[PDB]
């Protein structure tokens, strides 16, 4: 059902938002 | 929904459209008579196909 | 010698004289001799002319436009509810937010 | 269009952008230990260069899966740095100049995805 | 009946519908021949900029050659799609009762025996084409869902 | 039957069937014209299908 | 031929028709109005209590 292209795109994207809310809650 | 629409319907095509490209693929076995017309036609061509 | 027809056209017997027109009617009054030309075979004309083999087959065949690689938008995920819809959620989701405060 | 590369080099601006306050926090430490408790803004150095090692080790594995070689070749000796400070694990002076040239070459490279991902969407 | 399909004004084609005694191509005859728009175009070259304008609703009826010529050597915003409804067939001519037949008749043959009237006509058809041909290998249509979908 | 089979792709080569005639017999300027004329009329394709 | 045939529309043509359904709010007002109502509600037995 979905594209071998956004399956790598969620992957990646899962471990962005992980590392973007990892920095966010640091410099607080 | 993508995988609700698969079950539903099906949409097979066939692995080949013509005989330029299965000569490019090379990936299907295909076969002529020993003796006769496609024999005498397919060993003095002149296109490259 | 190439030459072409003056008239331009292929040409049939006509209604009113038996004349033949265009370049079936240079070869049968003798204007001309060989006539090497897209001529579809028929019954009216290898009647009165000579026809050879067909160097070429054909048959009526249909044209349609052909369609675009239709490339959709950018937020063709929005497709399934309409504009109103996804407003008027977000309207009621405020609103609901400023009740239950 | 949209490739696979494309959102590599879109994931890129918001997380480089990081990566640029970490090496000016560096500066501001230095500046700090240099006009000079002294732990405090150690350890605390300490606690910022691991997470700014590890999501540059991102940016050499996102373009490896996105077949982006060219930029990645871009990304390798940034890397390799990295593994003489945990091989090894005056110095005022020498750090000084180790850092400045940090800010430098996340800043150079970050407008890189500012226009290399250009080159790609309205490309279409 | 979403898609008008019509032909030449005055032609072989109008001809041969007018006289088909078959079931599938008397039906086409009747709707072609009551229709408020116009179904019959005089130039074949108005009828060509006519599909390219309705955009997927008039299908034009013309001869093989011709189609594939006009989606081959011009720009391709219109293909060919289905086989051949007549069958035809072209062919130099001779005066009746004429020495220059029976030798021509047999060079025909040995030409088209040889493939060479096969290497002419994809020479001035494909090789010659304005459009070309972008991408010969005909990309399967995919199943699974594009990302742009989702973008 | 069992119709597991299809046929995919043109045509390559472009032969005809033509009907057989004596060199020297005169029923050649007859069944040309006849053939012409079934062929005009559609009967061929009538028949085939 | 003459009453089937010389028609203006087709039975076999027109069969599934079918055509993309964008919904929009004409059929979703009835969870949008059982929404407000559900506020006005907890808001009355709010004040009541
Ligand atoms: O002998 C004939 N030779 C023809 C040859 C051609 C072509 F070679 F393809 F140009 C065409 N076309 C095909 C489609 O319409 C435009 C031109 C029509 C022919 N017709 C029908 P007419 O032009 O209406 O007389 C003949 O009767
Ligand atoms: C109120 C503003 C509503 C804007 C909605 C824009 C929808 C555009 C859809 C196609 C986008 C193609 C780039
Ligand atoms: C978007 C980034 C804005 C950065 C603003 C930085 C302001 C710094 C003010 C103090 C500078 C002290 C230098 C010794
Ligand atoms: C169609 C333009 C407006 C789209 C609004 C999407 C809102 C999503 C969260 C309710
Ligand atoms: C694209 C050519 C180089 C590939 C390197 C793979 C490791
Ligand atoms: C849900 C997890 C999907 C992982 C896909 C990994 C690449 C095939
Ligand atoms: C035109 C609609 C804009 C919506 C922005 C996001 C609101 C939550």
């Amino acid at each position: 059902p979905l594209a071998y292209e956004i399956w790598m795109c969620i992957v990646f994207a899962y471990i962005g938002v992980s590392v973007v809310l990892f920095l966010v809650s640091r410099f607080s | 929904a993508n995988l609700a629409a698969f079950l539903t319907v099906e949409r097979m095509v066939s692995p080949i459209e013509s005989a330029e490209d299965l000569s490019k693929q090379t990936e299907i076995a295909y076969g002529t008579l020993d003796s006769g017309s496609t024999k005498e036609f397919f060993r003095r061509s002149k296109i490259a196909v | 010698r190439l030459e072409i027809v003056s008239d331009g056209k292929y040409g049939a017997r006509d209604p009113d004289t038996k004349a033949w027109n265009g370049m079936v009617g240079e070869l049968v009054y003798g204007r001309a001799d060989v006539a090497v030309a897209p001529l579809t075979i028929t019954l009216v004309r290898e009647e009165v002319i000579d026809f050879s083999k067909p160097f070429m087959s054909l048959g009526i065949s249909i044209m349609i436009k052909k369609p675009q690689k239709s490339k959709p938008g950018v937020f063709s995920f929005l497709d399934p509810l309409a504009y109103e819809i996804w407003m008027c959620i977000v309207f009621a989701y405020i609103g609901v937010s400023v009740v239950l405060f | 269009a949209f490739t696979f590369a494309a959102f590599c080099y879109m994931l890129t601006l918001v997380l480089c952008a990081s990566l640029i306050f970490f090496v000016i926090w560096h500066i501001i430490a230095f500046d700090e230990l240099r006009t000079d408790n002294i732990e405090r803004i150690c350890c605390l150095l300490r606690k910022l260069v691991v997470p700014e090692y590890s999501i540059h080790g991102l940016f050499c594995l996102m373009f490896l899966c996105a077949a982006e070689w060219v930029t990645l070749g871009l990304n390798i000796p940034l890397l390799f740095y990295h593994l003489w400070r945990y091989f090894h694990r005056d110095i005022l002076n020498y750090c000084q100049k180790e850092s400045w040239c940090k800010l430098a070459f996340y800043l150079l490279s970050f407008f890189y995805y500012l226009y290399s991902m250009v080159y790609t969407l309205v490309s279409f | 009946t979403e898609i008008a399909y019509g032909t030449l004004e005055a032609g072989s084609t109008k001809e041969f519908f007018r006289r088909s005694k078959i079931a599938v191509f008397e039906k086409m005859w009747t709707y072609m021949k009551s229709a408020e728009p116009s179904v019959f175009v005089r130039t074949t070259e108005e009828g060509m900029i006519r599909v390219r304008k309705s955009k997927g609703k008039y299908a034009y009826l013309l001869e093989s050659t011709m189609n594939e010529y006009i989606e081959q050597r011009k720009p391709c915003d219109t293909m060919k799609v289905g086989g051949n409804l007549d069958s035809k067939g072209y062919g130099i001519a001779t005066p009746k009762g004429s020495a220059l037949r029976g030798p021509v008749n047999l060079a025909v043959l040995k030409l088209s025996e040889q493939g060479v009237l096969d290497k002419l006509k994809s020479k001035w058809w494909y090789d010659k084409g304005e459009c070309g041909s972008k991408d010969s290998g005909s990309k399967d249509k995919t199943s699974a869902l594009s990302l742009s979908n989702v973008a | 039957k069992p119709c597991d089979t299809m046929k995919v792709g043109g045509n390559l080569d472009s032969k005809g069937y033509g009907i057989a005639t004596p060199k020297g017999s005169s029923l050649r300027n007859a069944v040309n014209l006849a053939v012409l004329k079934l062929n005009e009329q559609g009967l061929l394709d009538k028949l085939k299908n | 031929k003459w009453w089937y045939d010389k028609g203006e529309c087709g039975s076999g043509g027109g069969d599934s028709k079918e055509k993309t359904s964008a919904l929009s709010l004409s059929n979703v007002a009835g969870v949008f109005y059982i929404l407000v109502g559900g506020l006005g509600l907890a808001m009355l037995v709010a004040l009541i209590e």
